[PDB]
């Protein structure tokens, strides 16, 4: 399809100010503010009840939407949501105001979980779908993202190569942005992951950010859980969407690391439930 | 300090 391709972007031919870092590579706390249409994919998981974000979210197509399992149901914490309590915004870039002619909100017809996803241990598999009612326009502010094939995951899913997070959480581990924010970050070779924590890891989690040696920060934090790590391919220009933010031991702290949840290796499941 | 959306949002 046109999946992965930005109208305010590719479509016309206009880099944004950070892309070009992710391609060098391949041979939210300390994050800049997003540039309008930069990930027109990005969603909002919005609270009706108190009036509040929830997480955040992706955009797979006009009638599907992509987020950790953890946004949705976690028994610890009494998470349970369920389709009425719940609303998505789409087109989004203020964290708080009602995009008026920009944004559009979808309600859910249906929230399905990864059944094996793993609340009781590791949040191994969090992964959760979100059909919605109607169909979402498309816009210069609202387009899919590209889910990775074998090929491209396997390429671009290397120690170095940096891709990209974004969303409207925390700008600290203990503010809040006034617009929805980026950062790009480098994957992290699967040893330098698992000693960097005492949590299981599995072959569905990776992580990523910058070591204490390298310098440069950033990682993502409270309320980006359920967005998007994306990563622009080389080969054909489109974006495509490699991680989920799941979780990590407070957030931009030296030696600890963001874990993303491993998109392709769910994908088998997300194409099982959208074939329904 | 959410601004109120439209109540037809349900
Ligand atoms: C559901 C959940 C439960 C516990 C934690 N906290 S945790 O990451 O230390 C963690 C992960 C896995 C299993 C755990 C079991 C026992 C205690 C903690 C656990 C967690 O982070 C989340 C998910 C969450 O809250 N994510 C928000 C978040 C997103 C990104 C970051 C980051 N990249 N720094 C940090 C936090
Ligand atoms: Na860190």
């Amino acid at each position: 399809a046109d999946c992965g391709l930005r109208p305010l972007f590719e479509k016309k031919s206009l880099e944004d100010k950070t892309e070009r870092e992710l391609l060098e590579s391949y041979i939210i706390v300390e994050g800049s503010d997003a540039e309008i249409g930069m990930s027109p994919w990005q969603v909002m998981l919005f609270r009706k009840s108190p009036q509040e974000l929830l997480c955040g979210a992706s955009l797979i197509s006009d009638r599907w939407v992509l987020t950790a399992a953890h946004c949705l149901l976690y028994p610890p914490w009494d998470k349970n949501f369920t389709e009425n309590d719940l609303l998505v915004r789409i087109g989004k870039h203020s964290r708080t105001r009602y995009e008026r002619n920009i944004e559009k909100i979808s309600m859910l017809e249906k929230i399905y979980i990864h059944p094996r996803y793993n609340w009781r241990e590791n949040l191994d598999r969090d992964i959760a779908l979100m059909k919605l009612k109607k169909p979402v326009a498309f816009s210069d502010y609202i387009h899919p993202v590209c889910l990775p094939d074998r090929e491209t995951a396997a390429s671009l899913l290397q120690a170095g190569y940096k891709g990209r997070v974004t969303g409207w959480g925390n700008l600290k581990e203990t503010g809040q942005p006034s617009v929805l924010q980026v950062v790009n970050l480098p994957i992290v070779e699967r040893p330098v992951c698992k000693d960097s924590t005492r949590i299981r890891i599995t072959d569905n989690m990776f992580c990523a950010g910058y070591k204490p040696d390298e310098g440069k920060r950033g990682d993502a934090c409270e309320g980006d859980s359920g967005g998007p790590f994306v990563m622009k391919s080389p080969f054909n220009n489109r974006w495509y969407q490699m991680g989920i933010v799941s979780w990590g031991e407070g957030c931009d702290r030296d030696g600890k690391y963001g874990f993303y949840t491993h998109v392709f290796r769910l994908k088998k499941w997300i194409q099982k439930v959208i074939d329904q | 300090d959410f601004e109120e959306i439209p109540e037809e949002y349900l």
